[PDB]
Parts: C-alpha cells; sequence; structure tokens
C-alpha cells in the first residue's frame, strides 16, 4: 500500500519561509506525479505545486514566483520551499501522488499558519 | 482615481459627437425620401449613443452623485424608446409606417443624447 | 450545496479509438455551478500540456458545460484520464478513460 | 425542421481580483458561431464558425460594441443584485442571460425568449406573449416593475419578432452548407461480459447533428428503464454529437434486447440488436 | 446579431 508521510507544517511569521516535505512509502517506482494541494475549511483544495517523475512542474497562480517544488526520485520525496508567506497561505497542505495508472493518493495534511 | 474617469468622459464626448453626426445624416436622408438609407445611419448613430450612456451608469456608482444618477436614467428612458422604435422600423413593412418609426426613433434619440450631454457636463464638474 | 451543482464528467475520444491512430481526448463537464472549474487531462499519472477548452455556455437549468480536449494517440499501454476540481468537491475527482464509454 | 438563434451571457464577479469576467457565446441551433471573453486579448467579438467570417468589418464593429454594452450592464447588475439580496461585496456571484428567437419549418417567427438568472437560480423571464414578465421573488419583482415602466418588453418583442429572425434567416442562408444539414447517427453495438452470468450491451450513436436524439432499450418489445444507463449527449469536438445507452442483461438473453435510435436524420427509427 | 441595448435590473 502507498502511504504519503508529510512533515514541516507549523507557525510562521508573514514574509517568512517554510519547507514542507513528503515521502512516499510502500513503493519505489509506482508513483509518477507528486505534489501539494492546500485547503481551508468549506472550500475545494487548490493546487499549490506538483512535479512528475520526469521533472514536469506546475504551480498554482497564487504561489507562482514564491514557492519552489523539488524532488528526489531515488527516495520518492518532494519538497515545498514556501517563500514570502502571507496570511492567505494559511491552510491545510495535502501531499498527493498519482500512480502511472492515474490512481491518486493523499496524505493526512499538515497545517500551515501564517500570522503575526 | 479620477484621472481615468476624466478620460472616459472625453471618450463619451467623442461618442456623442459621432452620434450627432449620424443622427443628422439620417435626418437628411429622411428629408430626401430615402427611408431605408436613413435607417442604416440611425443604426450607427444609436450604436455610438449606447456606448456613451453605459459610462454614466458606471459613473453614477463611481461618483455616487444622485443628480447624475437622475440624468443617466432619463437618458436611458429615451434611448430605450429610440431603440424600441428602431426595431419597430425594421419589423414593419408599410413604407409610410416605417418612415414614421424612423422619425419617432430619431426624436427619442435626440432627446436622449441631449440629456447625455448634460450628464457629461455635470460629471465634468464633479471630477474637477 | 444549494446553488452549487457538482459537475458530471465524461471522458472519451472524438473518434472510435484505434491503437496507433491520432485522435482527440475529450473531458466534457456539465451540470455544474458556479462556472469556476479546473479540468486536467492525465497521461500515465502526469498532467498533459496544451489542453484547450470550449467557450463557457450553460443549459436550460443554467448549469454550465465545457469541453476540454487535446490531440492524443491511443495505445495498448498508455493510461488516460481526466481530473476535475470544483467548489462542490472536497478532493479533485479523477475519471479514467474507458475505451468503450 | 425548426431553427434557433440563442445568445448566452455569463458574468462572474471577482471580489478583490478586478472587474467581472464576461463570456458571451452565440449559437445557431447546436452550432456556436461567435464568442466574446472579457479576459481575452482581442477585446472583440470573435468568429466561431466559418460562415460568420463572411461578415465585413461593420458587422464585427457593431457586434463588438454591443457585446461591450452587454458586459457593462451585467457589471452593474452584479452590484445591484448584491444590494437586492443584502449580500457582502466580498462574495463572488453570477448573472446569466439567454435570449433569442425560434423559427418554424417555414422560417417564420415561432418563439421568442429572454431569460435571466442570478447565482444559477431563475430570476426573471419574458413570457411567451413577449409582453409580460415572470418574477421569481421580491427582488425580481422590483426588476419587473422597472422593466414594465421602461417598456423593455416592447423593445424585446420588436427585436425578437423582426430583427432577430431576420439575422437567423441570414445566418441559415450564409451557413447553409453546415447549418441546414442533418447528420444521421452512425450506430453500432458493443458487448461486455460483466460476470459469467451477466453482460452489458451498449448501443452507440456517433457523429450526429443536431444534438437532439432518443436512445431507448427494449426487452421483448417493452421499454426498459431499469438497469439502463444513459449518458448526457456529449459533443465530439468536430461539431457532431455522441450518446450511448447501456443495459446489463442476463447472459444468453441478449437477442431479447433491442436498441431504438430516433433522430431528425433518420427517415425511420433504427433498431439495433446484438448479432 | 446582438440586442442593441439591455436595461439594468
Amino acid at each position: 500500500e502507498v502511504k504519503l508521510v508529510e512533515s514541516g507544517g507549523g507557525l510562521v511569521q508573514p514574509g517568512g519561509s517554510l519547507r514542507l516535505s513528503c515521502a512516499a512509502s510502500g513503493s519505489i517506482f509506482s508513483i509518477n506525479t507528486m505534489g501539494w494541494y492546500r485547503q481551508t475549511p468549506g472550500k475545494q483544495r487548490d493546487l499549490v505545486a506538483d512535479i512528475s517523475s520526469g521533472g514536469s512542474t506546475k504551480y498554482g497562480d497564487s504561489v507562482k514566483g514564491r514557492f519552489t517544488i523539488s524532488r528526489d526520485n531515488t527516495k520518492n520525496t518532494v519538497y515545498l520551499q514556501m517563500n514570502s508567506l502571507k496570511p492567505e497561505d494559511t491552510a491545510v497542505y495535502y501531499c498527493y501522488g498519482l500512480s502511472y495508472s492515474n490512481d491518486d493518493y493523499w496524505g493526512q495534511g499538515t497545517q500551515v499558519t501564517v500570522s503575526s | 482615481a479620477a484621472e481615468r474617469l476624466q478620460k472616459m468622459l472625453e471618450e463619451a464626448k467623442e461618442l456623442l459627437k459621432k452620434s450627432k453626426e449620424y443622427l443628422e445624416k439620417a435626418k437628411k436622408l429622411l428629408k430626401e425620401g430615402k427611408v431605408d438609407e436613413a435607417l442604416k445611419e440611425l443604426e450607427k448613430a444609436l450604436l455610438y449613443l449606447v456606448e456613451a450612456v453605459n459610462l454614466l451608469r458606471v459613473v453614477s456608482a463611481e461618483l455616487g452623485d444622485a443628480e447624475l444618477k437622475a440624468l443617466v436614467e432619463e437618458a436611458e428612458k429615451y434611448l430605450n424608446k429610440a431603440v424600441t422604435y428602431y426595431y419597430k422600423a425594421k419589423l414593419t413593412k408599410d413604407p409610410e409606417e416605417k418612415k414614421k418609426y424612423v422619425e419617432k426613433s430619431i426624436e427619442y434619440a435626440e432627446k436622449a443624447l441631449k440629456i447625455a450631454e448634460e450628464a457629461v457636463k455635470l460629471a465634468e464638474k464633479v471630477v474637477a | 450545496m444549494g446553488i452549487q451543482r457538482t459537475p458530471k464528467i465524461q471522458v472519451y475520444s472524438r473518434h472510435p479509438a484505434e491503437n496507433g491512430k491520432s485522435n482527440f481526448l475529450n473531458c466534457y463537464v456539465s451540470g455544474f455551478h458556479p462556472s469556476d472549474i479546473e479540468v486536467d487531462l492525465l497521461k500515465n499519472g502526469e498532467r498533459i500540456e496544451k489542453v484547450e477548452h470550449s467557450d463557457l455556455s450553460f443549459s436550460k437549468d443554467w448549469s454550465f458545460y465545457l469541453l476540454y480536449y487535446t490531440e492524443f494517440t491511443p495505445t495498448e499501454k498508455d493510461e488516460y484520464a481526466c481530473r476535475v476540481n470544483h467548489v462542490t468537491l472536497s478532493q479533485p475527482k479523477i475519471v479514467k478513460w474507458d475505451r468503450d464509454m | 425542421g425548426s431553427h434557433s438563434m440563442r445568445y448566452f451571457f455569463t458574468s462572474v464577479s471577482r471580489p478583490g481580483r478586478g472587474e467581472p469576467r464576461f463570456i458571451a457565446v452565440g449559437y445557431v441551433d447546436d452550432t456556436q458561431f461567435v464568442r466574446f471573453d472579457s479576459d481575452a486579448a482581442s477585446q472583440r467579438m470573435e468568429p466561431r464558425a466559418p460562415w460568420i467570417e463572411q461578415e465585413g468589418p461593420e458587422y464585427w464593429d457593431g457586434e463588438t460594441r454591443k457585446v461591450k454594452a452587454h458586459s457593462q450592464t451585467h457589471r452593474v447588475d452584479l452590484g445591484t443584485l448584491r444590494g437586492y439580496y443584502n449580500q457582502s461585496e466580498a462574495g463572488s456571484h453570477t448573472v446569466q442571460r439567454m435570449y433569442g428567437c425560434d423559427v418554424g419549418s417555414d422560417w417564420r417567427f415561432l418563439r421568442g425568449y429572454h431569460q435571466y438568472a442570478y447565482d444559477g437560480k431563475d430570476y426573471i423571464a419574458l413570457k411567451e406573449d413577449l409582453r409580460s414578465w415572470t418574477a421569481a421573488d421580491m427582488a425580481a419583482q422590483t426588476t419587473k416593475h422597472k422593466w414594465e415602466a421602461a417598456h423593455v418588453a416592447e423593445q424585446l418583442r420588436a427585436y425578437l419578432e423582426g430583427t432577430c429572425v431576420e439575422w437567423l434567416r441570414r445566418y441559415l442562408e450564409n451557413g447553409k452548407e453546415t447549418l441546414q444539414r442533418t447528420d444521421a447517427p452512425k450506430t453500432h453495438m458493443t458487448h461486455h461480459a460483466v460476470s459469467d452470468h451477466e453482460a452489458t450491451l451498449r448501443c452507440w450513436a456517433l457523429s450526429f447533428y443536431p444534438a437532439e436524439i432518443t436512445l431507448t432499450w427494449q426487452r421483448d418489445g417493452e421499454d426498459q428503464t431499469q438497469d439502463t444507463e444513459l449518458v448526457e449527449t456529449r459533443p465530439a469536438g468536430d461539431g457532431t454529437f455522441q450518446k450511448w445507452a447501456a443495459v446489463v442483461v442476463p447472459s444468453g438473453q441478449e437477442q431479447r434486447y433491442t436498441c431504438h435510435v430516433q433522430h431528425e436524420g433518420l427517415p425511420k427509427p433504427l433498431t439495433l440488436r446484438w448479432e | 446579431s446582438l440586442l442593441m441595448w439591455i436595461t439594468q435590473v
């Protein structure tokens, strides 16, 4: 079974930076795209950033230019460098993955709170 | 701010200008007995007029001037009726009745444009 | 959620799919409100670029519909799918392409 | 057959992200022929069908300027309607308009319609007599009283009965090659073993125009609504439409089932059976 | 062809 283990969430000041991490367990070559959605209660979860096993990356409009996603395939881990965090980035950040048969997997989520 | 509002008032002045031009072109053709030719010019005249009256609907919110809010609504009152008789002119087939509708349309259109010019002058002072 | 309608999703090919022959992969989303909606086409677990969509329209019940489409070539091995995101959904929904559906 | 011209408008307020998004599309029957997107770079009414490209610059100037006035009215309607319903300015909201005219098989005026909605719910609509209105709640009744005073139905009726059907006639004539056509559905049937005791028969209708079509399953002559799946009629992307109907049948009894396809392009309805 | 004028609600 594929499990998505996340870490790095917590409290950060406005303008500050945070580095999230997510590793995939139970598989070493099953997962293609890995990435991050974020969600506040009541709304849909929005794409933050994601990256395929080949390095094809996509960023959400509200984080372009400030967030950077990176990946180490040899240990199936993605990284979210979140720079210049604003209070509007406060949400639960879900790691997710896509198998090569378009099966989606989701982590439990990490809370990220940007507040002075 | 108000700078872009003044630019829209200048564009309205030009649209009302082009509208007066085609209004007189249609009135000229009506005096020559060319009903179908005047209807096409009245079409263009009404087109430029419609563009000028929406700006003030926006202005009546971007300025909150109730005196302006009254002028624009009455200008809509007559543009709506001018457009009404323009469509009645295009629907009827009787030549005399069609010419009568082109006359009624230009009448409400002239009365509408007159109130549109007054709304431009009142808005110009408020933006100064 | 009331005035919010979740989308129906149909993924399919423009022409009867034959392995090796170029075609169009479609994702038709309808019955949804509000109009803000995100639709991705997926190939082997990664997003497909150059996906175009039709102009926003709606039905008699005012629910919107859109066709998302891009060129593709069905093969024996390649897995295709659509992923749709909407206010009505707590997660993005993935619908895999069934060759005969 | 009958014909229709319909314009669809959508305006979505974007609080804190600028002016409302405005999208207008024009249709002749099931064929779109114009688009406008307030976010697109051209800021012009754009062609969506080859036959509307024949229209000279005067047409595209007129349509662009009028669709410009449509967006400006909707932009005000969003602020007005938010006040009607005591809503906050921070929330996003939608207005949708649809108007147009039908003609009969004789290309004479048949129907006119003007429908308006707010946040996906019916707001106000012009009645069939094109002289009165139907309001949905107290806010729309306020709008109805305003339009009854400004004689809006009188203007809409003169447009719908006259100018509307005349442009529809002209569109049908200039686009006669594609608009006055009927593509009969190219049909076939597929079979899938769901279990060793079951099997799914799927009846296909592909590449048909217009979109109106009827797919029904029968077991020994009797219509079968239960255990039958119908999908929405979907566009193929090339201007034709698709639809299929499936039924899960007991294996070995597939010959008891028949698919019946009705379309304007079929002089007699088709009957399909697993062979 | 579009309506020339649409009145606000």
